[PDB]
């Protein structure tokens, strides 16, 4: 749904 | 302001774009044939033309502008028939939209490659060829 | 061709509408492609020359009004003669005020269209000299008038194209700034929206992001799987329907593709411009607006 879902390890 | 307000059919935007039509009656359209073939003939001649320097290249651009006219002005003119031939093949599953769509296209395919060739009324011709066409959209479809 | 996000120009609020700042109705008009859009205008270079532009403005209605009284007195001295010839021979009452009031219907008619003339002059010149973004021209023949005489200042497009190109070209900042500054005066019925817009804007600004992204030119697809394809007795095809919506959506973007190679007039390209909107907005959506696809 073009939502950008990152994980951001750090 | 942030009041809501309803959406609009697509069918009511097509009425409205093509509200202007106004139909020749079939008995000018042979002038309209005869500026578009004048227009394709002096865009060729140009083509073939462009070694001579003419001092008068706006001849040659006046008949391709009236070419431009006629034909922009043939095309909006049956655009009521299709969509009159779309509507009177619906009830299948398929939205009126691409009908109309698949309507038009054939509609372009054919008329930009008639000729009245002494010919009868043109209308005939494009029911023909727009019923040909939606007729291979429905079966590709399936 | 670009398009938009149906969870966006639909949403209440609508992100758009208060980051552009257009009423609802306007957003929805310009992108189902029912009315023209001012994008740009470089408003600076027709000041430079607004004394010149009003000065043609004036002779060319200077030139109209001559026609005019040309015409206007052509027809007053047919008239006039018309009734002597008719005393001359010594016709009824009747047939004088019969040519008569013909004669001045007709004139009538004639000032009526010189006036018709000169208030669509006096329309673009005020749309022209009265003229900043986010304007519409709901009449398409008024659009096509700006564009053929004055096409030189401002591009206007309709469509998410034109939303996309005011939103880059816009700036966030500037727009901060100002209602932040509004916001530090009173007048609470404004200060509510212009709250609400700021706060808006601030998310914007902070994000890091741009507003770009709320135009998109590459949906993407999910797996295979998650969209399991399933074969009957008779290996029909009965599967969730997200096939069949990725099916309408590709096909109407083959057909664009081809329609746009063969050519073609302005009015079938933006229809079926629409109808691709329409798939993508009912692809993210179903019956989120309108009817809904069954």
């Amino acid at each position: 749904l073009c939502l950008n879902v990152e994980v951001l390890s750090s | 302001l942030d009041a809501q307000s309803p959406a609009a059919d697509l069918v009511r935007v097509y009425l409205n774009g093509i509200g202007k039509t106004a139909l020749l009656n079939a008995a000018g359209e042979v002038e309209l044939a005869k500026r578009i073939e004048a227009g394709l003939y002096a865009e060729h001649l140009l083509e073939t033309r462009k070694r001579l320097g003419e001092n008068r290249k706006r001849d040659l651009a006046a008949v391709v502008r009236d070419g431009e006219a006629a034909r922009r002005h043939l095309l909006e003119a049956n655009l009521r028939l299709v969509v009159s031939l779309a509507k009177r093949y619906t009830g299948r599953g398929m939205p009126l939209l691409d009908l109309i769509q698949e309507g038009n296209l054939g509609l372009i395919r054919a008329m930009e490659k008639f000729d009245y060739t002494k010919g009868f009324k043109f209308s005939t011709y494009a029911t023909w060829w727009i019923r040909q066409a939606i007729t291979r959209g429905m079966a590709d479809q399936s | 061709a670009p398009v938009t996000h149906i969870w966006y120009f639909k949403g209440v609020p609508s992100r758009l509408g208060y980051l552009l700042d257009l009423a609802p109705k306007d957003l929805e008009k310009i992108i189902y492609f029912a009315a023209y859009v001012i994008t740009s205008v470089d408003e600076e270079m027709r000041h430079n020359e607004l004394s010149t532009l009003e000065a043609e403005m004036a002779v060319e209605r200077k030139a109209v009004e001559d026609q005019r009284d040309g015409e206007l007195e052509a027809r007053a001295q047919k008239l006039e003669a018309d009734l002597a010839e008719l005393e001359a021979e010594g016709a009824k009452a009747d047939a004088r005020r019969k040519v008569r009031d013909g004669g001045e219907r007709e004139m009538r008619q004639i000032r009526d269209r010189a006036q018709r003339e000169l208030d669509r002059l006096e329309d673009i010149w005020s749309t022209f000299t009265k003229l900043a973004p986010k304007q519409l021209i709901v009449d398409e023949n008024l659009y096509r008038e700006l564009v053929d005489r004055y096409g030189e200042y401002f591009t206007g497009a309709m469509g998410a194209e034109s939303i996309q190109k005011l939103i880059e070209n816009f700036d966030i900042d500037a727009e901060a700034e100002s209602l932040r500054d509004v916001i530090r005066n009173g007048k609470g019925q404004k200060k509510l929206r212009a709250l609400k817009r700021l706060k808006v804007v601030a998310a914007f600004q902070q994000s890091g992001n741009s507003p770009m992204g709320m135009v998109l030119d590459a949906v993407p697809v999910i797996p295979p799987e998650l969209r399991p394809m399933v074969q009957l007795d008779g290996g029909r095809f009965a599967t969730s329907d997200l096939n069949d919506l990725y099916r309408r959506v590709i096909n109407r973007n083959n057909r664009l593709k081809r329609l746009i190679d063969l050519g073609a007039p302005e009015i079938i390209v933006n229809n079926e411009k629409r109808m691709l909107q329409e798939s993508v907005d009912a692809l993210f959506d179903n019956g989120r607006r309108g009817r809904p696809v069954t």
